RNA sequence: AAUAAA
């Protein structure tokens, strides 16, 4: 009643 | 021989609550406590509603009564507070120190009050008069103490109960009654005793007193008496004052009583009849028990009460038209949780404390006689009792922290009970979700900017350069912008409404809108600028020499002003703040100051002029006072909590954490000062071995907070709730910098650099609430948990469940065959209960039961244990085996002969169900035999298995789905707990202590080594190991711990033929689990408990020399150091019955660390020695037990 | 945590028989005693007197009174006193009379 | 004659059980604080597997009233019972009666087990060792025996020359002593046998003594009227006070286990309790036996309970600081009780008697109707 | 086998 993915970023580096 | 004792997790569920005027006469504010603590709450209605804690206090001691008080002339009431053996205490709050002050403290513990008798089964209660005219306390039971009050306190009295105009010999109850013009004393005693079992010979057998108390005479008579009531009255209810009278409740019966008109009394079910003489009615549509109810008043006519079971009813007294009650008027409104207490707050607001799961804040409203509906609006978290507990591996951990030489690991426990049992899952330290990692060596600052409140661009700064990567879909080095890359940056930050972006160099100041430059302003003050801080409009740079220059952001451009400092002392370091809670008064705008000195100054930035000042900054003062050597090297000034309304401040100086919180102080000194005081919050962080340390955050998965940096990273988080959390996070290795990142495929992350040059892109598990001392996880059941296992080979947990069913047949033995016996009742009476047991299987990486995996027993069957047991098998490369033991007996009465059964499972793989790949997983029996006795405990011996089966242990052998008996011993009453190192066993008996047991291969004999000769009630046993040193521990029934020890030579062994005890400590909690882990110290382990009221402690082996030197240190903190209530905390560990005293108190040694360093030094001269060995000595402690 | 690799004191008082004193009384049973390892390998120069059992052989049917724990020979015992179900001894219900009243009798029918 | 050689039919037997009280109490005290958390039981015949043992009760020591029948056991050739006592476990129920002989019934359900012949006289004292590993017993021709638990006897000597009535052991039950009818106590050393002191002052026959459970003092009652009871010191045998309780001849004296009190049975119909600290008054009367009182028994886990019984027959319980009786029953046996003895959890007392019998009683069930 | 069926 009442009761309270992976690797997916990439980096371009220069 | 020697240990100490260290709290890790502290005790949740709460005994008492109350509604009184804690800090001053304006507001009134939910106090509560359980055992050795102490919280106060306030109430957030414009946050929907929320409880958010104020203060908190811990005692040397448990709570066993409370009430409040308002005296004469003061602003604040008093709390009273009751101690096991007859202590009483009176303590309230003290405005300047934001702590606790000491009024009273009362011995009652003479021998000639007890009449001989040494075993005390009463608890000392008190009670307050309505008018605050006087307090009683009961002790013993038949001693009564009177506080008479106005110096606030009179001289006390004592009166005895034996010797009145009549003689009270069981009291039930006592309440202070409403009117009257004098303080009258209500008391429910039963003068000659019975039991439920002897009714048909005794039956009316309670009666009622009421005594008027002349103070000034210390004359007291008897003014109203009745003698003929039911013999099942359990508690009374003083009615308010346009009414009077009082509310008796029985198991069966509900009375009102008054002093001038005929009892009237009803009866709620049929089990009246026979039982009682008493002239009762039948109340129409109702059919409850009120044994061990919960109520309270929320009207001058209206109950609420709590059943067991947590039904709610609303309760109406239904008067004439001259205020006499003439009838009852009972309303069914809800169901909510198992209740320990109840109070009310406020018109419409109701909260209900519980002990076996989670208090409630709830809201009532009239439907539109009255009715009304009920509502949750808060919940405060509770682990329960800690009935058994089991170690597992976590389901998922990145690939990164793969190849870790250190174990990781996690805590199931069985919390709760019936309608509110539950599995909570504890971790203590932070382990990231890493997405991405990169290698970018050569870095040591880097700073995150917003360019709707994503991150556009990563600013990083090397050793000559500074490289710029805009960060979207994806990350890319820019080449060309309107940075500057040539040289180091100093800071970076947005400045305005997240409209701009300020970069600070050694040469001078930047400010950008995107990538294109908009105005340079070069800064040459005589020396490289160091440091900036940056406000909302403002900015404040400094430089080497101490030189400190502001900039604004006018209407945008930046210009430069001059603030008018003076030059008694140089300037090491400052930080800016901004408050939005109004509590700093004389948006606002403030600057702090450190100077080479020793002084601390707080500045108005619009105008710099001083409003605080603190003369010994760096040395540590427990609390900072107006006054209007270590180095310090960074401050930071932040607001946390619900709309950022608690200031913080933090403080690194030398090697050591400074943490304070501010608080409101309205001095009526001076003109034009900061009203802000400022206290130290303890904690256990250690530094021992410009980047900033403290880097805070907003929105890291819904959190705001504060990252510490260092050898020990640590995270610092504060909610809505109010309360400081610290967790660790010391996977990997010690942090660099730190920064946040929301981005789309981090969708609020943060940043940080490894000592290995490695940035990693991670994000916080959501399956784990940190709102909380640990990070914990609960499942509900919706039953009663027993027993928990781990399957190492399937990587599953095993459940014991029961439930509870209406009981409809009575078993005999009358006959050559079991016959039964069918109730038969009225349509008005209450059945019996009946409880049905059964097994599953929980998976960890989806906290849920498989399907189809459900094992269940008999009618009357009942799990006695269940253990994980190693067996022997010729499958294997090491000739052991996995399996899980369950043992079981069949309860129908005393009449009936007791028999049980073994069961003996596996978990196999299978292959899964389409559309199902959680069912993977199922049982599989191999032993389900019944045996020739109860079973009762079980474990496992060199591959053997080991069974107790009435007042014999066997050991058995298991071979194609057989046991075949090996060697067999006699033993004592009843054993429920057996235990085996090697080839020893340790058995313990439920009224006759322990004994160890040893086990002969070659010859198959199982024989006795030594026992214990003296009658003990054992919980539990573990093992204590150090080098080569075996110990015994033990819990006990009167909340002990002992060490017992096997000494052949020892001359009070006689031979060998005793165990002798060797170490003692009195821990005020029951402990029914234990287990062991290594040291993070050759070959010592530490032995890991959890208590029945929430907590988890440790005892951790010293060596002598060690132990001999902070037990002087332990002694003088005993001896120098006030104490909350005016406890003893020496008194407090010591056993309860000669004591040998070998163990430590962690939680007395930790307020060493708490002492500034010039009293810290003071302290240790007195006791010959210096304070960097006892800090080593107590951080060496902290380091080895960072376990889980 | 393992413990296999830790020689505990206990083991080695246990097995050097540590602190063991002569029996008081001639004629006391060692029933619940550990066997004597030094008498196995031609030693324990104590006779009679030594609190732990002096094992002889050529025993094979398991003594009835050792179950219910009312021994009196103790160690002049004939009869074996270990746990084995297969060497328990004929009924004599079942042997003489040809049927058994008890259900759950733990002698040989045969 | 009977030698287990006879053909009989398989027969069911009552029993009192005590395992499914034991769970329960353990399943109870994982949630509940204290008996202030306890739910009530109902007084009807559907709750009964709601009981636990007097340990889970420790608020209400009524529960231990133990006045239902269950059993009585007789011998085949029967004689008057003088002693009962228990197996330190509880395991079994030894009896001493007038032929000599030792007979052993199960603790469970109360039926024959074994039988031998122990002296040559009527036994008249048994008492076990506080480690639980020696029995010792003694007859009226004077003689002492020192037995095992698998009922072997190991030592025999005579100490006195005439009747024995009782022997009680040390603390460390090292040392015990015994008292005779030739009107004196005796000290002596239990691995050696060897007397050690005499205490004379009676001036006639003593019938009880008894040994304090940690101080090391020794309490004796007389059948002189001059010297009802008297307090000695066994180390060096020096008389320490006198006390004029009674009127007539002491039978009972025994020490409970708080080292405060002592209680005393007499023939004058009356019990007594009485402080040790302060001997200068008495602390409590007991009234209600029509007869003289011949058996008392404290209670093993409530500390302010014991049974007494009567030389009619009689059979009453009560409790320390209540004015009457907390209930008995009128006829219990037929002719007078000799001994009383508490079962290790309390829930089962057992009597013997001159009429040839001994019995055994329990706690009453809810739900009975008690006619 | 010393009372396994008392
Ligand atoms: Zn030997
Ligand atoms: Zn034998
Ligand atoms: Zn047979």
């Amino acid at each position: 009643d009442l009761s309270d993915i992976k690797n997916s970023i990439k980096l371009r580096l220069n | 021989m020697y240990a100490v004792y260290k709290q890790a997790h502290p005790p949740t569920g709460l005994e008492f609550s109350m509604y009184c005027n804690f800090f001053n006469n304006s507001e009134r504010n939910l106090v509560v406590a359980g055992t050795s603590q102490l919280y106060v709450y306030r109430l957030n209605r414009d946050a929907r509603e929320k409880l958010e804690l104020a203060a908190s206090f811990s005692f040397f001691g448990n709570v066993m009564s409370m009430a409040s008080v308002q005296l004469a002339g003061a602003k604040r009431d008093a709390l009273l507070l009751s101690f096991k053996d007859a202590k009483l205490s009176v303590v309230e709050y003290d405005p300047g120190t934001h702590d606790l002050k000491t009024l009273s403290l009362h011995y009652f513990e003479e021998p000639e009050l007890r009449d001989g008798f040494v075993q005390n089964v009463h608890t000392p209660r008190v009670r307050v008069d309505p008018d605050g005219r006087c307090a009683a306390m009961l002790v013993y039971g038949t001693r009564l103490v009177v506080l008479p009050f106005r110096s606030s306190f009179l001289p006390s009295y004592i009166i005895d109960v034996r010797a009145l105009d009549e003689k009270l010999l069981n009291i039930i109850d006592l309440q202070f009654l409403h009117g009257y013009y004098e303080p009258t004393l209500l008391i429910l005693f039963e003068p000659n005793q019975t039991w439920p079992g002897r009714v048909a010979v005794r039956q009316d057998t309670c009666s009622i007193v009421a005594i008027s108390l002349n103070i000034t005479q210390k004359v007291h008579p008897v003014i109203w008496s009745l003698t003929s009531l039911p013999f099942d009255c359990t508690q009374a209810l003083a009615v308010p004052k346009p009414i009077g009278g009082v509310v008796v409740f029985a198991v069966n019966s509900l009375l009102y009583l008054n002093q001038s008109v005929p009892p009237y009394g009803v009866a709620l079910n049929s089990l009246t009849t026979g039982t009682t003489a008493f002239p009762l009615r039948t109340q129409e549509g109702v059919r409850i028990t009120l044994d061990c109810a919960q109520a309270t008043f929320i009207s001058y006519d209206k109950m609420v009460i709590s059943l067991k079971g947590g039904e709610i009813y609303v309760l109406t007294l239904i008067t004439d038209g001259m205020r006499s009650v003439r009838a009852f008027h009972f309303d069914k409104a809800a169901a909510s949780v198992l209740t320990t207490s109840m109070v009310t707050m406020e018109p419409g607001y109701l909260f209900l404390g519980s002990r076996l799961g989670n208090s409630l804040l709830l809201k009532y409203t009239e439907k539109l006689l009255a009715t009304y509906s009920f509502e949750v609006c808060d919940s405060i978290l509770n682990i329960g009792p800690c009935a058994n507990a089991a170690v597992g591996e976590p389901a998922f951990l990145s690939e990164e922290f793969q190849n870790s030489p250190e174990p990781d690991l996690e805590i199931v426990v069985c919390s709760g009970h019936g309608k509110n049992g539950a599995l909570s899952v504890l971790q203590k330290s932070i382990r990231p979700q890493v997405v991405t990692t990169f290698e970018l060596p050569g870095c040591y600052d880097m700073w995150t900017v917003i360019a709707g409140r994503r991150h556009g661009f990563l600013i990083l700064s090397r050793e000559d350069s500074t490289m710029i990567l805009q960060t979207g879909q994806e990350i890319m080095e820019l080449d060309t912008s309107g940075f500057a890359t040539q040289g180091p940056t100093v800071f970076a930050g947005n400045i305005g409404d997240n409209r701009y972006i300020v970069q600070v160099s050694p040469l001078g100041i930047r400010l950008l809108e995107g990538v294109n430059q908009l105005h340079f302003i070069p800064v040459d003050l005589g020396a490289p600028i160091v440091q900036c801080a940056v406000a909302d409009p403002y900015v404040v740079i400094m430089s080497a020499e101490g030189h400190v220059t502001m900039f604004l952001l006018k209407s945008h451009r930046l210009a430069l002003h001059k603030p008018p400092l003076h030059h008694q002392s140089k300037v090491i370091t400052l930080c800016l703040y901004r408050d939005l809670s109004g509590m700093f008064t004389t948006p606002t705008h403030w600057c702090l100051l450190v100077r080479e000195n020793g002084t601390m100054e707080i500045y108005q930035l619009p105008d710099w002029r001083l409003v605080f000042l603190v003369k010994n900054f760096p040395v540590g003062q427990r609390v900072l006072v107006d006054s209007s050597l270590p180095l310090v090297k960074e401050v930071l000034l932040v607001a946390l909590g619900s709309r950022q309304s608690r200031p913080y401040l933090l403080v690194h100086v030398d090697q050591e954490l400074l943490i304070y919180e501010a608080f409101p102080h309205d001095s009526q000194l001076g003109q034009g000062n900061l009203k802000v005081r400022f206290k130290k919050v303890p904690h256990n962080i250690n530094f021992r071995e410009r980047v900033a340390r403290f880097r805070y955050f907003e929105d890291i998965y819904g959190y705001s907070g504060v990252f510490i940096c260092g050898p020990s990273p640590h995270w610092l988080l504060v909610t809505g709730r109010g309360a400081l959390r610290l967790h660790p996070m010391a996977i990997d290795g010690p942090v660099d910098s730190f920064a946040p990142f929301h981005n789309v495929n981090c969708p609020r992350g943060f940043l940080y650099f490894n000592r290995q040059g490695e940035l990693r892109i991670s994000v916080l598990p959501a399956y784990l609430s940190y709102d909380a001392p640990w990070p914990v996880r609960k499942i509900p059941l919706r039953c009663t948990a027993h027993y928990v296992a781990y399957h190492v080979e399937s990587k599953v947990y095993a459940v014991a469940t029961s439930t509870n069913t209406p009981c409809a047949r009575i078993p005999r033995m009358t006959g050559e065959e079991k016959e039964f016996e069918t109730i038969e009742r009225d349509e008005r009476y209450i059945h019996p209960q009946q409880e049905a047991f059964s097994i599953q299987l929980i998976s960890p990486v989806s906290w849920e039961a498989i399907p189809n995996a459900r094992i269940e027993l008999q009618e009357w069957e009942h799990v006695t244990c269940m253990k994980t047991v190693s067996l022997r098998s010729e499958e294997t490369v090491s000739g052991l085996k996995g399996y899980v033991a369950a043992g079981t007996c069949l309860m129908q009465g005393e009449e009936v002969t007791c028999r049980g059964r073994i069961l003996i499972m596996d978990v196999i793989e299978v292959v899964p169900e389409p559309g199902q790949p959680l069912t993977k997983n199922k049982f599989k029996v191999l032993y389900e035999k019944e045996q020739k006795g109860p079973v009762t405990a079980l474990c496992h011996c060199n591959g053997h298995l080991v069974s107790a089966i009435g007042q014999k242990i066997f050991l058995w052998s298991l071979r194609a789905s057989e046991l075949t008996g090996m060697a067999f011993i006699d033993t004592q009453l009843y054993i429920h707990q057996m235990i085996s190192v090697k080839n020893f066993i340790l058995a313990a008996d439920v009224m006759k202590s322990i004994s160890l047991l040893r086990y002969q291969e070659e010859s198959k004999t199982l024989s006795l080594v030594s026992r214990d000769a003296k009658p003990l009630e054992v919980y539990s046993v573990d093992f204590m190991v150090d080098n080569a040193q075996l110990g015994f521990l033990v819990s006990d029934r009167d909340r002990n711990l002992m060490v017992y020890m096997y000494l052949p030579e020892a001359k009070e062994s006689f031979g060998g033929m005793r165990l002798l005890r060797r170490a003692d400590f009195h821990v005020g909690a029951h402990v029914n689990t234990f287990w062991r882990t290594p040291c993070r110290w050759e070959n010592k382990h530490i032995t890991w408990f959890a208590t029945l009221d929430g907590g988890i402690g440790l005892l951790l082996p010293m060596q002598e020399k060690t132990y001999r030197r902070l037990l002087m240190l332990q002694n003088a903190l005993t001896t120098m150091l006030p104490h909350h209530a005016g406890l003893n905390p020496r008194a407090f560990r010591m056993l309860h019955v000669n004591a040998v005293r070998n163990v430590l108190d962690g939680e007395l040694l930790n307020r060493y660390l708490y002492l500034s360093t010039m009293e810290r030094s003071e302290l240790a001269k007195k006791i010959g020695t210096t304070p960097d060995i006892i800090l080593d000595d107590l951080l060496e402690t902290d380091r080895v037990t960072a376990h889980f | 945590a393992s413990v296999d690799h830790i020689k505990f004191d206990l083991e080695i008082a246990v097995e050097q028989q540590l602190g063991a004193q002569p029996l008081p009384f001639p004629g006391m049973d060692k029933s619940g005693a550990a066997v004597c390892e030094f008498f196995l390998k031609a030693a324990c120069g104590k006779g009679g007197m030594c609190p732990f059992r002096h094992i002889s052989g050529e025993k094979t049917v398991v003594c009835k009174h050792w179950l219910r724990g009312l021994c009196k020979k103790g160690d002049q015992c004939e009869f074996l006193h270990e746990y084995d179900m297969t060497k328990m001894p004929e009924c004599y219900f079942y042997s003489k009379f040809g049927e058994c009243s008890n259900k759950e009798c733990p002698f040989l029918h045969i | 004659t009977f030698d287990g050689k006879r053909m009989r039919k398989a027969v069911n037997r009552k029993t009192i059980d005590y395992n499914p009280s034991v769970i329960k109490y353990l399943e109870n005290r994982i949630w509940q604080r204290d008996q202030r958390d306890m739910r009530a039981i109902q007084p009807d015949a559907g709750y009964y597997n709601d009981l636990v043992p007097p340990i889970g009760m420790l608020n209400n020591p009524m529960n231990a009233v133990t006045t239902k029948f269950v059993r009585t056991s007789t011998n085949k050739v029967k004689c008057p019972v003088f002693v009962v006592r228990w197996t330190p476990e509880g395991r079994r129920l030894v009896t001493g009666a007038s032929s000599g002989e030792f007979t052993l019934w199960n603790g469970l359900t109360f039926n024959f087990e074994t039988i031998l012949q122990a002296h040559d006289s009527p036994v008249r004292a048994m008492t076990w060792s506080h480690n639980d590993m020696w029995m010792l017993t003694a007859d009226h021709g004077g003689y002492v025996k020192y037995w095992q638990s698998n009922m072997n006897n190991v030592k025999m000597f005579q100490a006195h020359k005439e009747a024995i009535r009782e022997a009680s052991f040390s603390p460390t039950d090292n040392k015990f002593a015994t008292c005779s009818d030739d009107g004196t106590v005796r000290i002596w050393d239990f691995l050696r046998c060897h007397e050690e002191r005499i205490l004379r002052g009676h001036g006639a026959d003593v019938k009880c003594v008894d040994w304090h459970p940690t101080k090391g003092l020794v309490v004796s009652g007389s059948k002189d009227s001059q010297q009802p009871i008297k307090f000695w010191d066994p180390k060096t045998g020096q008389s320490l006070a006198t006390l004029h309780a009674h009127k007539n001849t002491v039978m009972e004296v025994k020490l409970n286990l708080n080292g405060n009190w002592l209680l005393t049975a007499s023939r004058d119909h009356l019990c007594k309790l009485f402080d040790i600290r302060n001997l200068k008054e008495e602390l409590q009367v007991f009234r209600g036996h029509k007869k003289e009182a011949t058996a008392v028994a404290w209670h093993p886990v409530h500390e302010g309970l014991f049974a007494s019984g009567g030389s009619d027959g009689s059979l009453l319980f009560w409790h320390v600081g209540v004015e009457k009786e907390v209930g008995g029953m009128e006829m219990a046996h037929e002719g007078m009780i000799w001994s009383l003895a508490w079962h290790p959890l309390g829930h089962i007392l057992c009597s013997g008697s001159n009429d040839h019998t001994s019995k055994f009683w329990t706690r009453n069930r809810p739900g009975d109707k008690m006619r």
